[PDB]
């Protein structure tokens, strides 16, 4: 089988006027490769593209990006100097070429880049597990645990419930995107809620451990850091509750 | 003139129902291909189907059906027996030969589909949950509510989240009841 | 006028 | 398989001496398309030679027409010199109006 | 009466010398009207007949981009087929693509064609039903399967029954003053003694359009093909065509031989007889 269109990183946060290269690689032996961005209300604007080894060429939104295609396999998207305008979701893509014109675009996973004026607005989440209502349990004979991540920026988190040591999925519900704690602010921080519903008899058993777990993607080690609160690095923040009669 | 237009931004239907997502393309090129892509909340972009210009009016592929009408320059997408799974953003697109002979894409802006479940026994209720770390902090859980119902100062109130049961959460820092209204 | 290009080659 | 070129040499108009006209060399029935074709004046290459766009016949054999303005002189002996991978050496064929 | 439109694509590989050479040529009946050469500075489809010149620049854009698109396919195709035939990439090879349609006196569709050839031998052909494909050898049997699965035939047919005729009809009207007009054969006869007992008669036909013509010999009124000879019809370079027929006769028996010329633009057939 084939990976398709593989791109890294999944997540990145830069200070204004820093630089990064988004890497894309495709194992399908495609001739055409593309870098798109996707922003609310603007769908998919193409940045640069390439019809073969050694042949970059501008798209509808090139300014502030440059690219390389040294090899057929890979297509590099460079931000030489990063602007808050460039906070976006970046999507690599490929297409087989003239052997098959009818070929569609194969997209990648996509990078979620946040460019900010200052890395002191970066904050890890605070995570708390709230226990089921006694009301719920003698009404529906089931028990909803809520988890709440608050006060994190950027909006780069992955939430997972863990019961007695194993990630679960049955009974889990998590907001599609993190909401803004202050929607009028471009630098606003974020919350995510999630829910894990279980038969009350499972929650009332104090042999069962529940853990809400939030993977936060923040500063790399290479970022400098001159404040008294901890470097907001990529890290996990958890919250835990035991079962209760 | 290269344009694809999805005049629908937001559209919702109840599960176990037909829904059609409209798409209007505009080109003077005569050898064009039309595509649809699904973007789940997951974010990835998945190929669903391709229409060639020469191709026939209806194509079928499981629960999926499309209607190509050159006269109407339309390529409207239909799902039968809609499942909550369907819920996603749906992009229409068109490829035409660019100057070097390579086929290149124009995408529509996309259309947000919400497939909301059918609650047979709506048992609306509101609950107070205690933080486990005795931080005296708390959240309100509105659940088992009607798929119709869909409401939202200093009181953060999430989206609906479909588990089958509905579920919105609300919290603040100083009223579970008045909330949600 | 010419055919559209072959949607799939040989 | 390689097909060798057929060559005809003739004028656009019945040839009269001292009269504006066009010399033509038709090479056809040859494969592949990489052919080399000069018009000659008393055995010397003419420099102002054009040619039709490459095409082929039912049997896939390619055909080309080489022409150049000329005024026949009762004197000057014209030919066509074709060179193609099927030929051990250039083929000269002399123009023959009285045909 | 019956007319045609035909396109002729020719793609030659030049290994190391750079991208393959592509050439496209369009004909209505025996009259070319468009062309394209990858090596030409132009980089656009170019007019070759007066009556196409009046097509706006949106015609020339679409024709340029479509034909460039095929040129790129032809490039990949050359490498695929070199693959299929397990040939070394030293050698130069050739894909030719012919297609187009015929219309009737009535203007309606009669026939379509799409045929390709590797190294100047039938590779794959679209059948007359425009729904099925004939493969010349095992390499084309792969291409066939692919094209059967992709419904490629439906793409050809949609063109051949569709835009091919739509546009043949515009061409034939737009430029009716050259394409639907006939130029009759202007004919004479030539005599070269070959031996002291045998001589040659040559029947000429000049500046005729279109290129279909039937030259024939009789002897005291009766058809004769023994000791007769036809030349390939050849272009004059001015849109007309030339052809001759020779017969070898015994010396002093020339008057018994007559030449018969039949062509579209002749109410009756013409008849010639050597005149010293």
């Amino acid at each position: 089988m084939n990976a398709g269109v593989t791109q890294t990183p999944k997540f990145r946060v830069l200070k204004t006027g820093q630089s990064m290269t988004l890497l894309c690689a495709q194992d399908m032996n495609h001739e055409y490769m593309y870098w798109y961005r996707q922003d609310p209300g603007m769908g998919l604007r193409l940045i640069h593209y390439s019809v073969g080894e050694g042949t970059t060429a501008k798209g509808e939104v090139p300014d502030g990006y440059n690219v390389s295609r040294l090899k057929k396999q890979n297509f590099l998207l460079g931000l030489e100097s990063a602007a808050p305008s460039q906070t976006s979701v970046y999507f690599c893509a490929s297409k087989v070429g003239p052997g098959q014109h009818n070929s569609p675009l194969h997209f990648g996973n996509g990078t979620r880049l946040t460019v900010t004026e200052d890395l002191n607005k970066v904050f890890p989440p605070e995570v708390a597990v709230f226990e089921p209502s006694e009301a719920e349990i003698s009404h529906t004979q089931k028990a909803t645990l809520v988890c709440l991540a608050t006060g994190f920026y950027p909006d780069h988190v992955e939430l997972s419930w863990w019961v007695n040591g194993k990630e679960v999925h049955s009974g889990v519900c998590t907001d599609p995107q993190p909401l803004k704690e202050q929607p009028a602010l471009n630098d606003s921080r974020y919350a995510l809620s999630s829910r894990l519903r279980v038969s009350a008899t499972f929650w009332q058993d104090p042999r069962n451990h529940f853990r809400c777990q939030v993977q936060f993607y923040g500063l790399s080690e290479n970022d400098e850091w001159t404040q008294d609160r901890a470097k907001p690095v990529t890290q996990i923040v958890s919250a835990e509750a035991w079962g209760r009669a | 003139a290269q344009k694809v237009t999805q005049a629908q931004t937001e559209i919702s239907v109840v599960e176990k129902e037909d829904v059609t997502l409209d798409c209007v393309y505009e080109t003077r090129d005569t050898a064009y291909y039309l595509f649809w892509y699904k973007q789940p909340p997951s974010g990835e972009l998945v190929f669903l189907i391709r229409q060639p210009w020469w191709g026939e009016q209806n194509e079928i592929s499981g629960r999926y059906s499309w209607n190509f009408q050159k006269s109407t320059s339309s390529f409207n997408f239909t799902i039968t027996a809609s499942q909550v799974v369907d819920s996603a953003v749906y992009f229409c697109a068109m490829s035409v030969p660019s100057g070097d002979g390579s086929y290149q894409f124009t995408f529509g802006k996309g259309t947000k589909l919400s497939v909301i479940p059918n609650i047979q026994n709506p048992d609306p209720a509101v609950y107070q949950l205690r933080d486990s770390k005795s931080s005296d902090k708390s959240v309100c859980l509105f659940t088992d509510f009607d798929s119709q119902t869909n409401v939202s100062s200093d009181v953060y109130i999430t989206d609906k989240c479909v588990l089958k049961s509905n579920s919105a959460v609300a919290w603040s820092n100083k009223a579970c009841a008045n909330a949600f209204n | 006028v010419v055919v559209g290009a072959d949607g799939v080659g040989k | 398989i390689q097909r060798t070129p057929k060559i005809q040499v003739y004028s656009r108009h019945p040839a009269e001496n001292g009269k504006s006209n066009f010399l033509n060399c038709y090479v056809s029935g040859f494969h592949p398309s990489d052919i080399e074709v000069d018009l000659l004046k008393n055995g010397e290459r003419i420099e102002k030679v054009e040619h039709s766009d490459l095409s082929f016949s039912k049997d896939w054999s390619f055909y080309l027409l080489y022409y150049t303005e000329f005024t026949p002189t009762e004197k000057d002996e014209y030919a066509c010199r074709v060179n193609h991978v099927t030929l051990s050496q250039p083929k000269i064929v002399k123009w023959d109006r009285d045909m | 009466g019956s007319h045609s439109m035909r396109y002729f694509y020719t793609s030659v590989s030049r290994p190391g010398r750079g991208e393959p050479r592509f050439i496209a040529v369009g004909y209505v009946d025996d009259t070319q009207f468009v062309r394209f050469d990858s090596d030409a500075a132009s980089q656009r489809m170019e007019p070759r007949a007066p009556w196409i010149e009046q097509e706006g620049p949106e015609y020339w854009d679409q024709e340029t981009r479509n034909v460039k698109a095929q040129s790129q396919t032809d490039r990949v195709d050359l490498g695929t087929l070199r693959g299929y035939y397990n040939q070394s990439e030293d050698g130069s090879h050739t894909i030719q693509i012919m297609y187009g349609c015929d219309v009737g006196p009535d203007g309606r569709f009669l026939r379509g064609y799409r045929q390709d050839a590797y190294d100047g031998k039938d590779y794959i052909a679209l059948n007359e039903d425009l729904r099925s494909w004939t493969a010349a050898d095992m390499a084309a049997q792969i291409t066939k399967r692919k094209w059967e699965a992709a419904h490629a035939a439906e793409q050809q047919r949609a063109y051949l029954e569709g835009r091919c005729v739509e546009w043949l009809r515009r061409y034939l009207e737009n430029g009716k003053e050259t394409l639907q007009r006939t130029d009759p054969p202007k004919t004479h006869m030539t005599h070269h003694p070959i031996s002291d007992h045998e001589a040659t008669l040559r029947c000429w036909a000049l500046g005729f359009y279109p290129a279909e013509i039937t030259l024939t010999w009789q002897r005291d009124g009766e058809d004769q093909t023994q000791d007769t000879e036809l030349v390939e019809t050849r272009p004059a370079g001015d849109g007309t065509f030339q052809k001759w027929a020779a017969v070898v006769v015994p010396s002093g028996e020339e008057q018994r031989y007559t030449c018969h010329v039949q062509h579209e633009g002749l109410p009756k057939p013409l008849t010639l007889r050597w005149e010293p």
